[PDB]
DNA sequence: TGGAGAATCCCGGTGCCGAGGCCGCTCAATTGGTCGTAGACAGCTCTAGCACCGCTTAAACGCACGTACGCGCTGTCCCCCGCGTTTTAACCGCCAAGGGGATTACTCCCTAGTCTCCAGGCACGTGTCAGATATATACATCCTGT
DNA sequence: ACAGGATGTATATATCTGACACGTGCCTGGAGACTAGGGAGTAATCCCCTTGGCGGTTAAAACGCGGGGGACAGCGCGTACGTGCGTTTAAGCGGTGCTAGAGCTGTCTACGACCAATTGAGCGGCCTCGGCACCGGGATTCTCCA
């Protein structure tokens, strides 16, 4: 009803969802409160590669986010991904 | 009409390498035995890893080798893994790993 | 296919083909059709084989073999079109033949695409002859509490004289006329041969209702299917239908359940349905996807269009039109159309505007005339009135100065971008909000922020807070979320919910409008017999105004809305005809247009016109019988000098 | 015109040259038109270090064994050199 | 009816999800997540449809690759519970909050 | 015999910031290893950049780019307002 | 003739980092305007880690930048920090920094 | 004698040893240790005499650099030693026993 | 007489962590340290020999060193390069 | 205390879509000279590094002790797993535009390349001064008793 | 609890002292000019791919409830490790000597840039048949309560 314009998606990581997926991690039993604190480690690692991607797509004098440029992104770091074009 | 990867017997294409590091800015010389000596370097690596891919996709009786199962490989060899310990796969997953204090009554 | 004479084919083209009519066939640039042309005259193939354009100048398929490599391929596929429409000319005359039989006229012409069947008045006076195969009374498996007119009874021997002749058929009336009330009537004439199923009706989720509506109301011996649920439930479904304790003629679905579970596909295909009937097939439109192949792959011995299109100049349109009609083509390889359907339309080059096309596209539609039934309202005429109403000031004075609000100083001045935009600022133009909001100020003027502009919402702020609507820190955002909403909503959720009443009724202000002092005109055509109205109304807001004028002058019950589409409706629908307690059922354009109700409620109001010819008609023939015992009248509200007058049309004509 | 250079059939090869019944999917053999690609930027990365460091200008073939005892692991790394120094052995006498 | 014991259940999706691979955080909250840290860094940015698709496989990996990790604290502890000290030790140790 | 360095121009910002400073020799071997990580750090990235969109050059906008991309953010904006500044100055010339 | 660092307006010998950023590979033809903005930035951040180090070393009352105060200059800066996160240093050692469950009982 | 509180000296030690910068292990007992390691790698070899210097260093940073860790996991399971299961933890997250 | 890796002393570990800033040690830690000061090394200077061995040197020099520890992650300033 | 009951592995069957082969094709690997210089080697040196070797003393080594912390046990309850009902919002498909993407043609200007020049910067040589260090010296802090 | 001795710590001055700082010759590296020529602007194009909308499903979130189990907490107890003394020992200082060898100049040369034409290997595309996903039926098996 109009009432997250573009705001509360950092809950669009559900509750359910971060439950899923310590289940691929292994973790056994999850205490409550631990749902919030991930929501800010994931936004804060999105904040370092959108920043990165953005910056060579801005250099690239385009708008579009491409692909291999997130790979690139990804390098800056030291987390490379397979998979996509490099 | 015979191909330098040829005169190695080889597979991995040692021309467009030797272009590679031409255009790479690598350095400004090549010499005639580093593309060679790379192109084997690929094909004895790029085997190893495939090698026990197709080793665990006969596990689940799988002719077609998805990256599920390439990713199982990589891992479970302990002197492959150091190669590719900050690298992850698509679609990868994880290898199973529960560790034993999660498991139920002894 | 004779390549000795395709190739003289292309030789007669490529010497007299003008620029623009050689990349309408081929695609290319306009260039490289001329620099073809440039060395033309082309005595052979091999003169066209040497053009190449030449390597540039210092400051991988050459132009010849390219531009007879594609258009010995057109050539190749023109002839499949002629194999197609010569082979639909077969069958056309028969139908025409079988027509003729009758002893029946046709108002229409084969270069109209349409048969046109209006009534038998000739052979109602003079007798039905001994060779005809028309049957001039209704069914009597059919409800015989439902009337079926003239031309109605003529579109059930249209489908059942298309139905002997092995062939597939489009009953392509216009919406309205009871075009759903045929196929239940041909159902129950194929009911009285007996020839009972198994059918089916691919009809969509927003016309799954009115089928299973009238399935009861025209048909109720006819033994209805419901393939619909969830996955698990049609599986039960599935179950009941494979041990068969219980047969049917006929089977419901949607264009959805059809063609995305593999499990249905088999199911459906081990149905064998003898009739299918295509509610709205605009997949049967697009030949190039998956799901006319899923459309088509369905077996039936008679395929049936139901759609108030006629044939348009598309050849897109015409050939997948094509393969449906004629039977075991769909069966053929038709790899020769493909290279025909896969030139998508650029600013550069159509396939529809090509020469050698165009003449086909009237000679596709030729030979698909007597397969094509579609009658217009003028000529089975549901009097039309077109009652302008006078001005008011309370909208006056919000239109005039929307010639100030809508006119933005930037076309016909420029704002400073990053690049030569020289036509970006051309393509934020011609928005359609500012369309249908002058079209909402032709409509009831209530709907603008007229009443609580922005103080009274900060009022409903406080005063919602004092309820379970008690969320962290929302004092301005519920506010805010209150200041997009209408005059209209922003009453009716402080009457419907009342948390703050100090400014529920503004005196009334949905009496103060041009629309409604006119329907209280016909507020006052509703009081001297019983005038039950169908009041048809564009908007889901207007609907909201609409259903609260009715809060005034006489009671509001049922508000008549489109948004029903999940189950058959029946008690929105049966309890009416009374004298006043239930007179106003307000209908809208985003109800079923396919189906009718019953042909009492005479009077039939628009609140709001049309803008293309997709609903012009279908709020507006609800009530069309010809076998009407009363005064039966269309209206629709127009207004002064507003665009809602200008979408109707009163420009000029043509003379030719 | 386009057009692109990837690696993927000499590595659908080199998997009939090992495995003569197994299939890659597309998204699995871009992976190692990613692998190989990433295994061949380090090693070059590396030899522009060890150029850079005697200040040669040149990479012979001893750069890049200096260069596969120095990235890879061991044990794999043991039988990748001697996989080089007799490939590079044909390519010797040949021509 | 019947309960199972808890925790049982959970052991059980472990075994479900360490061998399965497909995507576990569903894609459009994922990527109205993108778009709005997108023009909160630099406006008017359109994606690529296979952009987030492995922006999504880089978190994803990178948040198994915290969580497999943070749960060997958490053993360390005498636990088997994760609490925020847990992964709050795990960054602190990779290299984030030193 | 020879070799070369930056130990006379790190001395020198240290005089025309702190001129009331001296400064062991160790700690100009810190220096001229800082000098010379960031500027091999940085000219990996540039080169990389112009890798990406075959650029055959290195101008001054890619280096704009890694230095936006490789220090962090409030670094990076003194940064860029500081050889844009420079530039300028060699622009009129 | 007027040194190109000069018209810069800066100190550090321009002449020299295009001599290397020719010599290194990093492409084969770099722009005259780029190694001049290469000058600015590392003559921004080599006083940035100096200025923070004069703090430090006027802290310990004396007069010589030693390594001492270069490790206390880096660490105790967030933002540079995080630049030199996995750098080591030579004689630095580490800042004071007691954990709260050092304290006796 | 006066015998100290225990504990109390070795936090003496704590701002003695962090306000200090000197080198903690002898040179030729690090000396002789890396020959042992050369030639166990590669014989006939020789060092400079600031070579090991670096390479002590080297080694020393990267022992505070584990020390300073593994004292975190120990507060973390609420003691206040260390015990070889902590500093096992700390290469495993590290990325040397993952 | 002694071993080279018992060279590394049980007071020098002590006196390490101190530095670290841990109070108090357990006696097990002396004999796990020396295994991970030794598998430490076992990477460096199996990288620091190469350099040289690829220089065609029979000495190391300092500036080997930190071209080993440069891929290790473990970059380190003040000895040149 | 085995027996029920949810989840499982096995499999026949469908079928589907896509990996895979055939073919054209194209442009780029290969061949072939030809130039030149970058590297290989031969030589030398001097220097830095190895090794003796004796002195010494700080620090390692060893040891009692005690005490605290660590590990264990019990307890407690609070919290989150587990299922059930609701609902929502994701997924899905389509149907749009449409504006961003990639390409080409075209120029240009700017930057490699060469030469000359000349001083900016370097190796080395002095010197003095901060600074390291004794040492009184007063002063803070933890230790334990009354 | 406060006193206070004991212990530790900065102050402060005094005296080395070598390391930093300037200075001076010198040269080679960098600046200026010039020119090719090509790499990049750029503007046009066009086609694709994105995205925004809508609908219609339904798996999936989400809310709740319960219960029981893991976390904290307190206790105890005992062990192994701090802490200081004393003793040993070797790290380091500082000489001594030697010598491989690291680094350097010098000389050819041999290998690789280069451009040209060559010519087929690969790559884009298009079939097509079969691995694989489903899927439902079917026997097996673990897991909870006796």
């Amino acid at each position: 009803r109009h009432r997250k314009v573009l705001r509360d998606n950092i809950q669009g990581i559900t509750k359910p969802a971060i439950r899923r997926l310590a289940r691929r991690g292994g973790v056994k039993r999850i205490s409550g409160l631990i749902y919030e604190e991930t929501r800010g480690v994931l936004k804060v690692f999105l904040e370092n590669v959108i920043r990165d991607a953005v910056t060579y797509t801005e250099h690239a004098k385009r708008k579009t986010v491409t692909a291999m440029d997130v790979v690139y992104a990804l390098k800056r770091q030291g987390r490379t991904l397979y998979g996509f074009g490099g | 009409a015979k191909s330098r990867s040829n005169r190695a017997g080889l597979q991995f294409p040692v021309g467009r390498i030797h272009r590679l590091l031409r255009k790479g800015n690598y350095a400004e010389r090549v010499g005639a035995g580093a593309p060679v000596y790379l192109a084997a370097v690929m094909e004895y690596l790029a085997a190893e890893v495939l090698e026990l891919a197709g080793n665990a996709a006969r596990d689940n009786k799988k002719t077609r080798i998805i990256p599920r199962h390439l990713q199982l490989a990589i891992r479970n060899d302990e002197e492959l893994n150091k190669l590719l310990s900050g690298v992850t796969i698509a679609q990868g997953g994880v290898l199973p790993n529960i560790q034993a204090v999660l498991l139920p009554k002894k | 296919i004779d390549t000795a004479a395709l190739k003289e084919e292309v030789l007669k083209y490529m010497n007299r083909c003008s620029t623009q009519d050689l990349a309408d066939m081929t695609g290319c640039t306009l260039a490289e059709a001329e620099f073809m042309v440039a060395k033309r005259p082309f005595p052979d193939l091999e003169s066209a084989l040497v053009v190449k354009q030449p390597r540039p100048v210092i400051p991988k398929t050459p132009l010849g073999p390219r531009l007879v490599g594609i258009c010995m391929e057109i050539m190749r596929g023109y002839f499949v079109v002629d194999a197609l429409i010569r082979q639909c000319e077969q069958l056309g005359g028969k139908i025409q033949r079988g027509i003729e039989a009758w002893g029946l006229s046709n108002t229409a012409t084969s270069d109209e695409g349409e048969t046109s069947l209006v009534n038998f008045d000739q052979m109602k006076s003079f007798g039905t002859p001994a060779n005809s195969s028309f049957i001039t009374t209704p069914p009597a498996s059919f409800s015989p509490d439902i009337k079926l007119q003239d031309y109605q009874i003529i579109g059930i021997n249209w489908l059942y004289l298309l139905y002997e002749l092995k062939l597939a058929g489009i009953l392509a009336d216009e919406m309205g006329l009871g075009k759903t009330c045929q196929t239940i009537a041909f159902f129950s004439l194929l009911m009285d041969k007996n020839i009972n199923g198994p059918h089916l009706v691919i009809a969509p989720a927003s016309t799954m209702e009115n089928w299973l509506r009238e399935f009861a109301k025209f048909c109720p011996k006819l033994k209805i299917e419901l393939y619909y649920g969830s996955q698990v439930e049609r599986e039960e479904i599935r179950e009941r239908i494979n041990s068969n304790k219980d047969s049917y003629n006929v089977m419901l679905t949607t264009y959805r359940l059809a063609a995305t579970s593999k499990a249905d596909r088999l199911f459906l295909r081990n149905q064998k349905f003898n009739v299918c009937v295509y509610d709205e097939g605009h997949y049967l439109k697009n030949r190039a996807s998956e799901r006319y192949r899923h459309l088509m792959s369905i077996p039936a011995d008679f395929r049936v269009l139901l759609t108030g299109t006629p044939l348009q100049n598309n050849l897109k349109e015409l050939i997948s039109l094509l393969a449906f009609i004629l039977p075991h083509v769909f069966d053929y390889g038709l790899k020769s159309l493909d290279v025909i359907f896969t030139m998508k339309k650029s600013p550069e080059s159509d396939f529809e505007r090509a020469l050698l096309s165009e003449q086909r596209v009237s000679r596709a539609k030729m030979m698909m005339a007597p397969f094509v039934l579609r009658r217009k309202k003028s000529q089975v005429l549901k009097t039309r009135i077109i009652e302008f109403c006078e001005f008011s000031e309370e909208e006056r004075r919000r239109y005039d100065d929307f010639a100030s609000k809508q006119s933005v100083n930037s076309l016909l001045v420029m704002k400073t971008n990053l690049d030569t935009n020289a036509n970006l600022a051309k393509k934020k133009s011609t928005a359609g909000f500012v369309l249908v909001q002058l079209r909402k100020l032709a409509d009831h003027p209530m709907l603008f922020r007229i009443h609580y502009k922005d103080d009274i919402l900060r009022q409903m702020a406080k005063a919602i807070m004092n309820e379970p609507q008690y969320k962290k820190a929302n004092e301005l955002y519920i506010f805010e979320d209150m200041q997009y909403m209408s005059d209209i909503e922003l009453h009716n959720l402080c009457c419907k919910f009342p948390s703050i009443n100090s400014f529920q009724l503004k005196d009334e202000p949905w009496m103060d409008a041009t629309k409604v002092r006119k329907l209280k005109k016909l507020l006052t055509n509703a009081v001297e017999n019983g005038d039950r109205v169908v009041l048809f109304s564009q908007f889901t807001q207007v609907l909201d105004i609409l259903q609260l004028v009715m809060k005034s002058l006489n009671l509001k019950f049922l508000r008549f809305d489109g948004s029903t589409q999940v189950d058959f409706r029946q008690d929105l629908i049966d309890q009416f005809y009374a004298d006043e307690s239930i007179n106003v059922f307000l209908l809208s354009t985003k109800a079923g247009g396919f189906g009718i109700n019953l042909a009492c409620a005479n009077m039939v109001i628009l609140y709001d016109v049309s803008f293309n010819p997709f609903d012009d008609l279908q709020a507006e023939d609800r009530a069309h019988r010809v076998g009407q015992k009363k005064e039966v009248t269309v209206y629709k509200f127009v207004v002064k000098d507003t665009i809602e007058e200008h979408i109707q049309r009163l420009a000029n004509a043509k003379i030719a | 015109r386009k057009r692109k250079e990837s690696y993927a059939i000499y590595i659908y090869k080199v998997l009939k040259q090992v495995h003569p019944d197994t299939g890659i999917s597309s998204k699995a053999m871009s992976i190692m038109n990613s692998f190989v690609n990433d295994i061949f930027e380090r090693i070059a990365a590396e030899a522009s270090r060890l150029a850079h460091y005697n200040k040669r200008s040149t990479i012979t073939s001893r750069e890049i064994q200096t260069a596969v005892r120095l990235l890879l692991p061991g044990e794999l790394a043991k039988h990748a050199v001697s996989e080089g120094t007799k490939a590079v052995t044909k390519y010797t006498s040949s021509k | 009816p019947h309960r199972y014991r808890p925790g049982t259940v959970a052991l059980r999706e472990i075994r479900r999800y360490q061998k399965s691979t497909e995507l576990l955080i569903r894609k459009l909250p994922f990527q109205r997540l993108v778009r709005e840290i997108a023009q909160d860094f630099k406006t008017d940015l359109r994606f690529q449809s296979s952009a987030v698709m492995a922006l999504q496989e880089a978190s994803e990996a990178y948040l198994v690759g915290l969580f497999e990790d943070t749960n060997l604290c958490a053993i360390h502890a005498k636990r088997v519970t994760i609490m925020p000290k847990d992964i709050q030790l795990a960054r602190r140790i990779r290299g984030e909050r030193a």
